[PDB]
């Protein structure tokens, strides 16, 4: 086995830059590990299944580069319904020009380009080893949901389905 | 031998010291992985450090065979000297390299400027943009019967790690290398995952792209977006887009014939490398506010002629730093942001 990139990164983050610049052959294999984490290939060489876990991170842009407020988001996004229906969290990181909020981004990039140090807030940025250890320690936990949170979950799901159900 | 087995890797400049034994090979005992400066040249560059007329004559002295285009070679001077390469603490690095794309009619010296920038830089790699035997510039796969296995070939961008690379005929370059430089721009690096390997490479490689339109000719009355024949992400990747017009005008075209019918080369190389090795510039409050004012005033162009991106904020101080290190001052000044805004007004309008 010589997997493209989904096989050397078994248990971890698999990221995709320029998601709309790919083709149908890439999308049909990305959707298969997105739904079920077990690629299966049946060609003249082998008929076998490779199982890997990959928290697909995707970065995409619309059809005309930026957004369009006169266009619907189903028409602004070229991806089909089965692709983003499987996507639970989609982040519309849209930039809006402003007078007050743009100055903080400008001050922050001039502060990090002036020197490598971060801004003087009353907080220190944690190094990679400590939160890597925290993620490895938190991953062994197995939480169990209660009944009082169950009655809130089913009511919010019923209300969200009725609100979403143009 | 056993001792020095962990100090060799492909893609790096090396100097070996051995014995040419012929049982033909060399028994390498000493390996060193890697213009001379005198004390007379440092007096000349220290004498030329405080005059405020240095930049224009240094930009005019690079190519005397090409008439006009002063601000384009001003940006090319700021381009070949470099940036700062800031590495953040416990996070990702910051891009110090600048990238320039040049478009226009094919009548001028865009193909004659690459030979000058290839022969006058510290180290430069030029490619045609079409004709790479591998998958592009960065690498290629090969089979060897010696080991009976598959090895990796490094075609280009991985060789030059701090210098500059030049690609002419940018529109003829396919999408595979475009996806690779999409990673190249923001990355100031690259990444590859292939059958049996996954990795990321980080060699500095400022790009100089030269393109031609798909219509063959271009004038002011045509729209400036569809004439480029490139996506908007590539316009956002490249920092400075220089448009050179060549409409026939009887007033300006009278002296080109007598000019082509009619400071030096070893000095600017020593100037650029001494600025690259010794002085690192830092920011001041006098140059933060004027660049904040310029970025907020342009974020005008969005309604009139050209899109504005987050990256452009970074490229608007990179150039300032550049000018501040052209004068080799220990910190930046307000005039560096002013000449960066002047370069922006020439390359945008």
């Amino acid at each position: 086995l010589e997997g493209g990139a989904l096989v050397l990164a078994d248990n971890g983050i698999c990221c995709i830059d320029e998601f709309d610049k790919m083709d149908e052959s890439d999308r049909t294999a990305i959707h298969e590990v997105m739904e079920q984490q077990t690629i299966s290939i049946s060609k003249a060489g082998i008929n076998t299944t490779l199982n890997a876990r990959t928290s697909i991170l995707a970065a995409a842009n619309p059809l005309y580069g930026r957004y369009n407020p006169r266009l619907s988001p189903l028409d602004n996004i070229n991806l089909p319904a089965a692709l983003l229906s499987r996507f639970d969290i989609l982040f519309l990181m849209l930039d809006i020009p402003s007078r007050d909020d743009d100055e903080k981004l400008a001050e922050h990039v001039t502060y990090v380009h002036m020197h490598n140090k971060q801004p003087d807030l009353d907080f220190t940025p944690v190094e990679p080893s400590k939160m890597r250890e925290y993620i490895a320690y938190a991953k062994t936990k197995r939480p169990v949901m209660s009944e009082a949170v169950n009655d809130y979950v089913v009511q919010a799901y019923i209300r969200l389905r009725q609100d979403s159900k143009d | 031998d056993d001792d020095l087995v962990d100090k060799t890797k492909p893609g790096d400049r090396v100097n070996v010291v051995g014995v040419f034994k012929s049982l033909t090979l060399i028994l390498g005992n000493t390996v060193y992985p890697l213009q001379m400066l005198t004390d007379f040249d440092i007096r000349n560059i220290n004498k030329l450090s405080k005059k405020k007329d240095i930049f224009d004559i240094l930009s005019q002295s690079l190519a005397p065979s090409i008439y006009g285009h002063d601000h384009i070679k001003k940006a090319i001077l700021l381009m070949l000297m470099g940036g700062v390469e800031k590495n953040l603490e416990n996070g990702s690095h910051l891009r110090g390299d600048i990238n320039i794309l040049m478009v226009g009619d094919p009548s001028t010296a865009k193909s004659q400027l690459l030979r000058f920038v290839l022969n006058t830089a510290s180290l430069a790699i030029a490619t045609t943009g079409r004709g790479s035997s591998g998958v592009g510039l960065t690498a290629a796969v090969t089979t060897d019967r010696e080991t009976g296995e598959r090895r990796l070939e490094a075609g280009a961008m991985v060789l030059a790690d701090r210098g500059v690379v030049c690609i002419d005929e940018f529109d003829k370059m396919t999408d595979v290398d475009r996806v690779a430089i999409h990673e190249v721009m923001e990355q100031q690096t690259v990444t590859i995952a292939k059958a049996g390997i996954h990795t990321t490479l980080n060699a500095r490689c400022s790009v100089i792209a030269a393109a031609n339109p798909v219509f063959g000719q271009y004038d002011v009355n045509r729209d400036p977006h569809q004439n480029i024949a490139l996506p908007d992400s590539l316009l956002s990747r490249f920092d400075l887009l220089f448009v050179v017009t060549d409409d026939i005008n009887e007033i300006r075209d009278r002296s080109i014939s007598e000019h082509v019918l009619r400071v030096t080369i070893p000095f600017l190389r020593k100037y650029v490398q001494y600025a690259k090795e010794r002085v690192i510039p830092q920011l001041t409050q006098e140059a933060i506010n004027v660049i904040v004012k310029n970025y907020t005033d342009l974020r005008d162009d969005n309604t009139k002629k050209s899109p504005i991106t987050a990256r452009t904020l970074e490229t608007l101080i990179r150039l300032a730093t550049a000018h501040a290190k052209v004068r080799l001052s220990k910190t930046v000044n307000k005039v560096d942001a002013k000449v960066a805004a002047n370069l922006l007004r020439f390359a945008l309008l």
